[PDB]
RNA sequence: AGGGCGAAGCCAGAGGAAACUCUGGUGGAGGUCCGUAGCGGUCCUGACGUGCAAAUCGGUCGUCCGACCUGGGUAUAGGGG
RNA sequence: CGUUGCCCUCGGCCGAUCGAAAGGGAGUCGGGUUCAGAUCCCCGAAUCCGGAGUGGCGGAGAUGGGCGCCGCGAGGCGUCCAGUGCGGUAACGCGACCGAUCCCGGAGAAGCCGGCGGGAGCCCCGGGGAGAGUUCUCUUUUCUUUGUGAAGGGCAGGGCGCCCUGGAAUGGGUUCGCCCCGAGAGAGGGGCCCGUGCCUUGGAAAGCGUCGCGGUUCCGGCGGCGUCCGGUGAGCUCUCGCUGGCCCUUGAAAAUCCGGGGGAGAGGGUGUAAAUCUCGCGCCGGGCCGUACCCAUAUCCGCAGCAGGUCUCCAAGGUGAACAGCCUCUGGCAUGUUGGAACAAUGUAGGUAAGGGAAGUCGGCAAGCCGGAUCCGUAACUUCGGGAUAAGGAUUGGCUCUAAGGGCUGGGUCGGUCGCGGCCGGCGCCUAGCAGCCGACUUAGAACUGGUGCGGACCAGGGGAAUCCGACUGUUUAAUUAAAACA
């Protein structure tokens, strides 16, 4: 809290849009601009390019992910289920 | 305009030829009722078939 | 100061109407119109973002004029594809075929066993 | 180096309009060196007399057209800038002439 | 245009069918030899004066040799 | 045009047992502020009101990186757009 | 060998066609020339595209190696094979280097915004010249002017997400910001791209500046001299480049052009061939239409030479934050459809007013106050971001000084030997650096000074407390309603 007590990323917006909305945006607004780790090389370069598409700059691995996160929870839970059923079918 | 079609350029040419005033020997013809051209078009007032 | 005019009937400053200043032997600054900037070809691999070496990056309808040597490079996949992606293609294509052979061998042993 | 600038005034003197000795004297007075008017900055520049032709001979860096200035100044003082005109005859030289 | 570096080479270029005027510019300290052809205006810089005077004679059948002033 | 404010990220220093916090920088966000061209058109209920003008003029004003301004091309036609 | 007829063989497309004088789209520039046209005429330098058959010529393909003889030897013949180019560890290179249908790829072909860097044009400064103006006094003066097209070749200067060596924690490298590294950092060596910058061919012959002649004339006449050297930068304009930021916005197609994978074919048989996405040269051609001028306080539209409207490019000095205003050069005008003489009332547009200070009026409408900068100082309230230039204060000129901020280059001196310079060996090793040489510009402080004047013109917020409405930015009745209406 060097410059701001409690706005951070959403200090750009100034007074506008209301407190709740700006608090609500701060979560996403952070995550979406986060640089994640490319589970492919392991550098911290997974960066959202456009909605649902994240690109490693080093790996050059474009990756269909979430709108504001490299992974949605939904996607993750769906992944594991499919893996479980796959194993249940084939044996 | 300085970017003319050929169609338009030719049109202008004829218009430019039509402007000239009567030849004065016409006045001396036998059954002459014509004293002046009366179809004379000045560019600054009256602005073409366009 | 010598101000100046465009030399063509294109008034608007556009992609087509780009210029540069030049002093003539007559000692008057004059506009010369400039040719667009050509790009080197990018790789056929499609991951390597960097454009290709040893090729004259020039506006494509020029290539016509150019000699063959300018337009490419002495390698397999020359001036179409970056080296790195060739020497990975090479050893990939080799190593793959060695495993295909190994699976063929494991298949043939399984037939002889059964 | 040796910077040798003539300043010949042939046919204003032959017509008797000015005197070259007085012009020399005026030049020895004025010709400034390093922002000092008198004494030619010591024994640095040297002014010569040959009836009509003046020669200025410097060792230090010395502009040519400073002689044009001072002739123009001298000609104004004598009310000659009207029918007398300084010109570069050649390099290392000026030349007083009529119109 | 094209500069040339060998006195022989300019002599060969001058000896072509397409060639014509072989004008000669004494610049002082230089003495060029400009020989026009179909496509290009070949020039050759010959720093020596006596060597230029010698070459002057060595142009062949009755070309223009239109010396420049 | 040119200025202002100075958001995230980054550096150092100091404290803190940790959590982390302070101080100084850097950084340059924004349907952010001033303010030109631009776009507009508040008030003077000013000028004009057989006008310069069948809606103009002057000062004063709003906005000026964005639901911005704007040329050309192209689409939608009358109980229709 | 062409040309055609027939037979077989192969062939996806994708919609005929139209649609841009600003999108895409090969290739032209310098000088001259007119009463009026010039990238179009003339001179000179280029260039693309198409053709080029019989192939016009060189060069490449390609002229090796073997064995057998004969010859002192250089070599000559006989006969056997090879020959669709070579260099580099590599990035990749070299003037050419066969090849079809088919396939893959690229180029054409990409938003806005910020920051930083390089290159030019212009500005600036210090000097050289040539011509000027000033000269009562002063002024080594102030003013002008001081050049090199495209296309080639060279070389700086940029950039590289290219390669090789090698192996980095005491982690390093490094940007204004970042950002990069065992998926290979630093360090060394290279490779490629752009090269609009220099040099050079062009090209001094041409241009410009000066002095000077030839000619009653006509005359594009002819000569001299010159066209120099340096330095600066949050400078501005354009541009090339790198690197970030923003998006529930992700920012054109196609014609055209190339590369690669393939390997169906073709070539001649030991001096030659087919082959040149041909290398260098040579020859021939490029039709059609537009091209005057105005482009706007007089060539356009508003009935007009109408204060209206109407899309762009270029863009000097001073002051200054500044494309603000004010004054200036370059260039341009004659005050906007008239003149003269008066200076009454009413006006329109500006100003100023003693004492009071909104008593005026529906209402502070109108005008006035405030205004820049630096330094302090900053409330309630709050969505904690703001409010905020809150408010409220002080300073500001001229002059003469001081202090503080940067770059470049330099020691390998002693001894030896070789030609002030090199090479070797030994000291030295400024390793707290010191010395000389350059150059913008700011900031702070101090003295003195003036009739307290100083952001001296220009530019340039009046504040405060509360209530009502609408969250906000946005939009709206062209021509009486900008709002609380719509969004
Ligand atoms: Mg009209
Ligand atoms: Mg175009
Ligand atoms: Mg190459
Ligand atoms: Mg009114
Ligand atoms: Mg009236
Ligand atoms: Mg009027
Ligand atoms: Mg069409
Ligand atoms: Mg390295
Ligand atoms: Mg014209
Ligand atoms: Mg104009
Ligand atoms: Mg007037
Ligand atoms: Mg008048
Ligand atoms: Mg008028
Ligand atoms: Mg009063
Ligand atoms: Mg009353
Ligand atoms: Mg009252
Ligand atoms: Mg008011
Ligand atoms: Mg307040
Ligand atoms: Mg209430
Ligand atoms: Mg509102
Ligand atoms: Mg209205
Ligand atoms: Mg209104
Ligand atoms: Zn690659």
């Amino acid at each position: 809290a060097k410059r701001t007590k409690k706005v951070g990323i959403v200090g750009k917006y100034g007074t506008r849009y209301g407190a709740s909305l700006r608090k609500m945006v701060k979560k996403i607004e952070i995550s979406q601009h986060a640089k994640y780790t490319c589970s492919f090389c392991g550098k911290t370069k997974m960066k959202r390019r456009a909605v649902g598409i994240w690109h490693c700059g080093s790996c050059m691995k474009t990756v269909a992910g979430g709108a504001w996160t490299y992974n949605t929870t939904s996607a993750v839970t769906v992944k594991s289920a499919i893996r479980r059923l796959k194993e249940l079918k084939d044996q | 305009s300085s970017h003319k079609t050929f169609r338009i350029k030719r049109f202008l040419a004829k218009k430019q030829k039509q402007n000239r005033p009567i030849p004065q020997w016409i006045r001396m013809k036998t059954g002459n009722k014509i004293r002046y051209n009366s179809k004379r078009r000045h560019w600054r007032r009256t602005k073409l078939g366009l | 100061v010598q101000r100046l005019t465009y030399r063509r009937r294109l008034s608007y400053n556009t992609a087509s109407n780009k210029t540069r200043l030049s002093r003539t032997p007559g000692n008057r600054i004059v506009y010369l119109y400039t040719k667009k900037v050509g790009k080197a070809p990018k790789s056929a691999c499609g991951v390597c973002p960097g454009r290709l070496r040893g090729v004259r990056a020039v506006r494509p309808k020029v290539l016509m004029r150019l000699s063959k040597t300018k337009k490419h490079v002495s390698r397999a996949y020359g001036g179409s594809m970056c080296a790195k992606c060739v020497r990975d293609r090479i050893k990939r294509a080799f190593l793959i075929e060695e495993q295909k052979i190994v699976v063929k061998v494991l298949k043939a042993q399984a037939q002889s066993q059964k | 180096q040796v910077l040798k600038f003539t300043l010949d005034c042939t046919h204003p003197v032959e017509d008797g309009i000015m005197d070259a000795a007085n012009f020399e004297q005026f030049l020895q007075e004025r010709i400034k060196v390093n922002g000092k008017a008198g004494n030619l900055g010591g024994g640095v520049v040297t002014i010569e007399r040959s009836k009509s032709k003046i020669t200025v001979t410097s060792e230090v860096p010395f502009s040519k057209r400073y002689l044009k200035y001072l002739t123009k100044k001298y000609l104004k003082k004598n009310n000659l800038r009207d029918w007398l005109r300084v010109v570069a005859n050649s390099k290392e030289s000026y030349e007083l002439r009529y119109f | 245009p094209r500069k040339i570096e060998e006195i022989k080479d300019f002599l060969l270029t001058a000896r072509r069918k397409d060639a014509k005027s072989v004008k000669i510019k004494k610049n002082k300290d230089n003495v060029k030899f400009k020989v026009r052809c179909s496509r290009y205006l070949y020039t050759l810089v010959i720093t020596d004066k006596e060597k230029a005077e010698k070459l002057k004679q060595s142009l062949p059948p009755g070309l223009a040799v239109k010396e420049l002033k």
